[PDB]
């Protein structure tokens, strides 16, 4: 439960999201890059599992699941490297959904940011912070906080 | 730019 | 408690390494850039606090306390922004402690990373995982569920 | 480049 996300890519304005999802709680970490390669991929994972404590990642595609580099990278931060094949069905429905939102709350604020990373990030916060009631960071820091104590 | 990532 | 960061700069290659440290546990997130400006430290903070519940954060100089831009982002996303003089003397040297850490890690990481990006994300990621008994990692999710319970 | 980063 607690140390499991999944990477999920999708793409606006000509360039990539890729968004890593916290599954048990739907807390959500972003960045926009150029292309999906298997390096930016593998900084992203460095990047997450340094603020998280990531103990198994769902990849998005079979081309980050072999890339050397991801590889390397869950080597060196101590994290199970899985497929994010959707054995319960309802997955594949879960991660569109959410990519839809997101589009959606970028386009409203996509005229307050110079930058698209800007309002991607604008999104990623106003998804954390929004109460379904707790939000997914509280949810996030509750599934961690127990599972330490 | 009255931009929130860039004012000018 | 819970919500206080405090912005920290300092200088490695060339570049300039940006880190914001939750003052209360010592957890830190950090990015590397060309130089610091207000348009880079406002991103910073926009990206800081969709992943953490920041309420105030204590800039590290009076250009990034001053910057309009760095407003903007403080006010979009509802942080308090403070002046960082070190009214606790103790403080100073608590930071200057932490950067001389920070960049022993990443030489003793350097030569395992192409970027010095990806250097600075592994000393990250051995700073919040040290323990010291709790890592840092382990007290900023203790302290924010508390908060919240 | 058999770096973490980049294992080319
Ligand atoms: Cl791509
Ligand atoms: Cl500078």
């Amino acid at each position: 439960s607690p140390g499991i996300w999944q990477l999920d890519c999708t793409h606006l304005e000509g360039k990539v999201i890729l968004v890593a999802v916290h599954v048990a709680s739907g807390y959500i970490e972003a960045e926009v890059i150029p292309a999906e390669t298997g390096q930016e991929t593998a900084y992203f994972l460095l990047k997450l599992a340094g603020r998280w404590p990531v103990k198994t990642v769902h990849t998005d595609n079979g081309s980050n699941f072999t890339s050397t580099t991801v590889k390397a990278a869950c080597w060196w931060a101590g994290i199970k490297q899985e497929d994010g094949i959707p054995y319960n069905p309802q997955s594949q429905g879960v991660i569109e959904s959410m990519n839809k939102e997101l589009k959606k709350i970028i386009g409203q604020v996509r005229d307050q940011a110079e930058h698209l990373k800007t309002a991607v990030q604008m999104a990623v916060f106003i998804h954390n912070h929004k109460r379904k009631g707790y939000s997914a960071g509280e949810r996030i820091v509750d599934i961690i906080a127990t599972d330490i104590q | 730019a009255l931009k929130i990532d860039n004012m000018d």
